[PDB]
């Protein structure tokens, strides 16, 4: 999971 | 003579119309912007599940700024009268009210005016979807335990996010959004109304995910689409 | 489990906000007919309703503060109508601007826990900037989860009223619900209301600048489920 | 018919  | 029903978009056009997917992946090196590791999966998924709605998809990967421009404004001069609807697909780096182009920023709203109902004739009355999977912000949610018609009309906005947050992605599998939003339409475009799909990836996303990271600042955090509509009408894919 | 659950003992509270005389630091016309139309309509809905007139914004403020403080735990759903002046993400109580924002939060599935999980209905007449549409001839759940904002108008765009029947919006909206809230889910009852509004809605103004204009509601939805009032 |  990684912010866009 | 015959009665009502006009409830519902009239969807048996000849055609169901374009399905525009623009794939930012690899940015600039100026621009201090990450590679969004998983986009492939995103635009892979979304190329197939809107075939099978009998979309004309066109998948366009790593557009600067002024390719998205250019890209948007040829489509919205496209003739459309024998198409039902206009669905565009937007994965990027992104702010609020703003998509990243490879090498910078354009204003969504710029995009999206290409095809007002005085702008773009021969889609004037008929659905315009627009998909944006991109940041709106840096917030994190961190959860909780359990003149005749307007020419805005007829757009919908269905974004991965709530305003002002960050929207995730999965390096593996996808984002979030675009996983439930594919699934969704898999199961569900041949039963149900399209803002009832879109209320299914709203639970979805926010049931399902959430996020892990070594990072505790980053770490079991949430997200919730957002859904917003300018439509008329009903919309079913059937 | 697609559909919220709607048979608690109470299906909520209907609060609606009436702004109409603002301090000398315009007068609204026709909200009365909007604050009443709204009353009766969610008082067949089943919602206890507080009419609150010409409210402050440290008024409006402090309201819903103690409003989220209340137990709703005996109630399906909670409903908010501002009627008042705006700008995008503001509403104005009588002696200023206030963030839409900062009333939503004392709401949010952490903070209101006996509403956590239920449908929580943001009903917004007002402006959200000066445009004119000239129209064209023809951690588990998330905090933000579970609220849906019904705008009167698309982002950036001034919301139309009129001093003799009312806002057109809230025309709208209570015909649409009178007719149809015992058959169609509340997005679909929404998009009728969006189309009331695009289509049978047309101003009329001596001043050619505001003549002929269109409007198009703005539906806003973080649901995660249906909505039925039935 | 008025703005807001």
């Amino acid at each position: 999971d990684e912010v866009d | 003579s015959g009665i009502s029903l006009d409830n519902s978009y009239k969807m048996d056009y000849p055609e169901m119309g374009l399905c525009i997917i623009i794939n930012n992946k690899n940015f600039h090196k100026s621009t201090g912007m990450t590679s969004r590791s998983g986009t492939d999966v995103d635009a892979a998924n979304l190329r197939e599940t809107f075939r099978n709605l009998k979309y004309e998809v066109r998948n366009k990967n790593d557009l600067t700024r002024e390719e998205i421009v250019e890209l948007m404004r040829d489509v919205s001069k496209e003739d459309h009268s024998k198409r039902s609807s206009f669905v565009c697909v937007l994965l990027s780096h992104g702010e609020e009210g703003i998509i990243f182009g490879t090498n910078g920023p354009v204003d969504l709203k710029k995009i999206f005016n290409f095809f007002r109902g005085d702008r773009c004739r021969s889609l004037t009355g008929k659905p315009k979807l627009f998909i944006i999977q991109a940041c709106r912000g840096t917030e994190l949610d961190c959860g909780i335990e359990t003149h005749k018609i307007p020419v805005e009309a007829d757009f919908l906005y269905a974004y991965s996010t709530a305003p002002g947050y960050y929207s995730w992605r999965n390096s593996k599998d996808g984002s979030w959004f675009i996983q439930s939003l594919c699934a969704m339409l898999k199961q569900y475009a041949d039963k149900l109304e399209f803002m009832h799909i879109l209320t299914r990836v709203n639970r979805k996303v926010a049931t399902e995910f959430e996020s892990f990271s070594f990072d505790a600042t980053f770490h079991a955090k949430k997200q919730i689409p957002c859904i917003v509509s300018m439509l008329t009408k009903e919309l079913y894919f059937y």
